[PDB]
């Protein structure tokens, strides 16, 4: 429904960036955030996607380790965490909804609502 | 040690007696209800198979566990005949089964292909399946581990609150009883007209020896007219033919 | 994760004529494929879910194709405006991408 | 569908039947051979004869049945 | 765990069921009365594949047999050679099956998540010490673990000498699988028998009634080896296959009519699917038919396929617009 994320933020080499994207009306109950990280020259990146109903989430391997993603039990919040940022990886990182679900648990295969995002750097 | 109901546990009774008294009238219980015999009656019967299957679920699947019940639970965990004699018990339990944070140690079978046969415990688990594309043992999109746990919190709606049922199933007497209610005996009367129950079977008749045997697992026999024609007396063996009273 | 290989690089067309941008895959996704289209200063926005089937409020030029590994991207007539880096994506991840310039 | 008529000769004397499918014009569901076609259905599992006789098992619109030299 | 090998490829011979496999369908006495049974019976007259271990040719016989909707099983022996069933699904360890074994310290039924062996075995040693056999190898199953169902009975010192002539032993089971319960039934009685089954009649009775909740799909047989010092040592080749038969029918909805005698025992029965004779029977509720006409059941043409054809309708009911509406 919405995908309402942070501001911008810079900061020390080896910290978590801590952001979460906010999603009223009936989001929490149906469908699931997913996070991407638009680098600067490159394509997008998917990072990983939560699913607070199934208590899961699923990561690209590229990210694996240094994302997780923590959510709460109201408004459908992705609270993605990336762990040790370093300066090379500056970029503006987002929140996506994926549209698709089903009650026999086809669930996401493609997005609709994208969030375009905020940037962090060093 | 209640089990998940996705792997509900069950546990034989056997040789012994009594405790049929009602006990539910303790009123410990959230809900107590037969779908069989009267439970008032449960203690004066005797019965050949008592099994009592022990598990987990929420308060808001606590009317799947019924005969003739369909949903999730009803299908995917823990099922019961449609033709079902026996009674469910079940109560609130937040004081063992929640946590703060969730308890998370009891898990349902969300997840399935097909529906389960009466007492079928599959504990499968087999990733499932919910689409075109293989997604074998990946875990998301099309496919997921089959069960989840369930955070059970002291502070969710009731309907979220663990409940502890136990479903007591029982088999009736089509056989030599092994399980009765508390009974007194009485001696064994034999000639004149005089009123009967054994282990069942209740009725008045003139007992006298008979001249038949029966297979070791029959207990008693039937006339043309479905009427008890003989009965092995629980006690001793011996075959006794129940003749009309004059 | 899947893998994707897109191709030209670079596409180079005038305004006005047919692009055509191909995404392969090194192994089968059946139709679950979707389409992205990025400009300068923003994220790609989708265009096509379900390999073929296009997104909601997306224009009729553009439609997509293809199953198993091979898919396309057609926009029928590429306006000045969609000169713009295209993108496949996966049920999890995104290919290389073809840019798209005026000829 | 219709009703099936066992014609038996007393099983103290032969384990032969013959059987009578009564709405079935011939177009059966079951077999063949040995089969007549009559009014009273097809009669599958007897032989038919050109003779006549006094009738025995009576099966219906003049055809009687029997057992005989088997 | 052992890949036996040196096998003739004896074919799947099959024999006639006649009037056997019938079985007490009660637990309550009956005698000197006819009776209209419904149950899963093993149908008269049908082809029972026949299996046989044969040395002369070391012909062994475990293969992987569907259980369907029941097994009528059959084991002749006086050698003690065929004992033990194995029951489950994919017979893999993705699943729990259910495992029954008779051996000489004990008959252990078990249900856990067994990995299975492939062609597991049994076997017995010929010693030149005592010039006697003795059981050697219980080469059943690699592993086993998540074990929920287990029942163990006492010793059985069973005749383990490699006795060859026709078979004098016959067993007799019926092995089904209903709403969670596998019921096994079986009787002994004397045979001269070397391939087809005796032309006589049996009703067995009851033995276990077991509280599994095990789906079976598929069943194998469990087969002892004979090993001695004039076999080479090798697992996969050193073996004997002594002398053993047994056959495999299938169950199937059946009425019966059944006979019992003076003192209850079942003397007879008639399968009411044969044949307009035993049609006859059941109808009358009799075992003799006077001459003349009777009316079977009926006839009825049954449906081969399905129609639906309900109206070409592509767009959905606006039930979105009433609720959750404002
Ligand atoms: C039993 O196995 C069959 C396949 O052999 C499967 O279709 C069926 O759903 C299974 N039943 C249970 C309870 O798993
Ligand atoms: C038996 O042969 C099969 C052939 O598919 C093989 O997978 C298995 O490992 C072999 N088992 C043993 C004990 O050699
Ligand atoms: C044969 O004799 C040996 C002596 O070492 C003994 O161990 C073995 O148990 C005996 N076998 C039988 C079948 O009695």
């Amino acid at each position: 429904v919405q995908l309402v994320q942070s501001g911008a933020e810079v900061k020390k080499p080896g910290s978590s960036v801590k952001v979460s994207c906010k999603a009223s009306g009936g989001t929490f109950s149906s469908y699931t955030i997913s996070w991407v990280r638009q680098a600067p020259g490159q394509g997008l990146e998917w990072m990983g996607r939560i699913i607070p109903i199934l208590d899961r989430v699923m990561y690209a391997q590229k990210f694996q380790g240094r994302v997780t993603i923590t959510a709460d039990k109201s408004t459908s919040t992705a609270y993605m965490e990336l762990s040790s940022l370093r300066s090379e990886d500056t970029a503006v990182y987002y929140c996506a909804r994926r549209a698709i679900d089903s009650d026999t648990y086809v669930e996401q295969s493609h997005f609709d609502y994208w969030g375009q995002g905020t940037l962090v750097t060093v | 040690r209640f089990a998940s109901v996705y792997a509900w546990n069950r546990k034989r009774i056997s040789n012994c007696v009594a405790d049929y008294s009602v006990l539910y009238n303790s009123a410990s219980f959230s809900t107590f209800k037969c779908y069989g015999v009267c439970p008032t009656k449960l203690n004066d019967l005797c019965f050949t198979n008592v099994y009592a299957d022990s598990f987990v679920i929420r308060g808001d699947e606590v009317r799947q566990i019924a005969p003739g019940q369909t949903g999730k639970i009803a299908d995917y965990n823990y099922k019961l005949p449609d033709d079902f004699t026996g009674c469910v018990i079940a109560w609130n339990s937040n004081n063992l089964d929640s946590k703060v944070g969730g308890n998370y140690n009891y898990l349902y079978r969300l997840f399935r292909k097909s529906n389960l046969k009466p007492f079928e415990r599959d504990i499968s688990t087999e990733i499932y399946q919910a689409g075109s594309t293989p997604c074998n043992g990946v875990e998301g999109f099309n496919c997921y581990f089959p069960l989840q746990s369930y955070g059970f919190q002291p502070t969710n709606g009731v309907g979220y609150q663990p409940y502890r049922v136990v479903v007591l199933s029982f088999e009736l007497l089509h056989a030599p009883a092994t399980v009765c209610g508390p009974k007194k005996s009485t001696n064994l009367v034999k000639n004149k007209c005089v009123n009967f129950n054994f282990n069942g079977l209740t009725g008045t008749g003139v007992l006298t020896e008979s001249n038949k045997k029966f297979l070791p697992f029959q207990q008693f026999g039937r006339d043309i007219a479905d009427t008890t024609d003989a009965v092995r007396d629980p006690q001793t063996l011996e075959i006794l033919d129940i003749t009309p009273c004059s | 994760e899947i893998v994707m290989t897109q191709s030209p690089a670079t596409l180079s067309l005038s305004p006005g004529e047919r692009a055509t941008l191909s995404c392969r895959a090194s192994q089968s996704v059946s139709s679950y494929l979707a389409w992205y289209q990025q400009k300068p200063g923003q994220a790609p926005s989708l265009l096509i879910y379900d390999a073929s089937n296009r997104a909601t409020g997306i224009p009729a030029r553009f439609s997509g194709s293809g199953s198993g590994t091979d898919f396309t991207l057609t926009i029928s007539s590429l306006e000045p405006e969609d000169f713009a880096v295209y993108y496949c994506q996966q049920p999890l991840t995104f290919g290389g991408g073809t840019k798209v310039e005026i000829k | 569908f219709g009703g099936v008529s066992v014609i038996t000769p007393g099983t103290n004397t032969s384990n032969q039947v013959a059987v009578l499918y009564q709405d079935v014009n011939c177009r059966v569901y079951s077999t063949g051979s040995n089969v007549f076609q009559t009014r009273a259905g097809c009669l599958i599992g007897a032989e038919h004869v050109n003779n006549s006789y006094e009738c025995d098992i009576p099966i219906g619109a003049g055809i009687c049945a029997s057992y005989q030299t088997q | 765990c052992v890949n036996l090998t040196t096998r003739t490829q004896l074919p799947p011979a099959y024999t006639n069921s006649f009037t056997r496999g019938v079985y007490y369908p009660d637990k309550v006495f009956r005698s000197s009365v006819l009776h209209s049974t419904q149950d899963l019976f093993l149908p008269f007259f049908s082809n029972v594949t026949w299996f046989h271990a044969i040395h002369v040719t070391k012909r062994f016989d475990n293969p992987v047999l569907p259980f369907n909707d029941g097994v009528y099983f059959a084991s002749t022996e006086k050698s003690n050679i065929i004992r033990g069933w194995i029951f489950g699904t994919t017979l893999d360890s993705k699943t729990q099956s259910l495992l029954i074994v008779n051996n000489a310290t004990n008959v252990v039924i078990k249900v856990c998540e067994f990995q299975f062996c492939n062609d597991p075995f049994l076997g017995v040693y010929y010693h030149k010490n005592n010039k006697s056999w003795m059981e050697s190898e219980f080469r059943v199953y690699s592993s086993a673990n998540n074990c929920t169902f287990e029942y163990v009975s006492q010793p059985f010192l069973m005749d383990l000498e490699g006795k060859q002539g026709n078979f004098k032993n016959l067993r007799e089971f019926v092995f089904k699988n209903i709403d969670g319960y596998f019921k096994i039934y079986s009787k002994h009685t004397p045979i001269n028998l070397v391939r087809d089954l005796p032309q006589g009649f049996s009703a067995l009775e009851p033995l276990v009634d077991l509280p599994i909740g095990i789906n079976i799909t598929r069943f194998q047989t469990l087969l002892a080896l004979h090993r001695s010092y004039l076999t080479p040592g090798d697992s996969s080749s050193g073996w004997t296959a002594g002398a053993a038969a047994y056959y495999v029918g299938y169950l199937q909805p059946r009425t019966f009519l059944l006979k019992y005698n003076e003192n209850g025992t079942i003397t007879d029965a008639v399968d009411c699917a044969l044949d307009p004779l035993s049609e006859t029977k059941c109808t009358l509720k009799s075992f003799t038919v006077e001459k003349g006409i009777y009316q079977t059941s009926n006839f009825r043409v049954q449906p081969t396929e399905s129609i639906v054809r309900f109206p070409n309708i592509t767009n959905l009911c606006p039930f979105g617009e009433v609720f959750n509406a404002t």
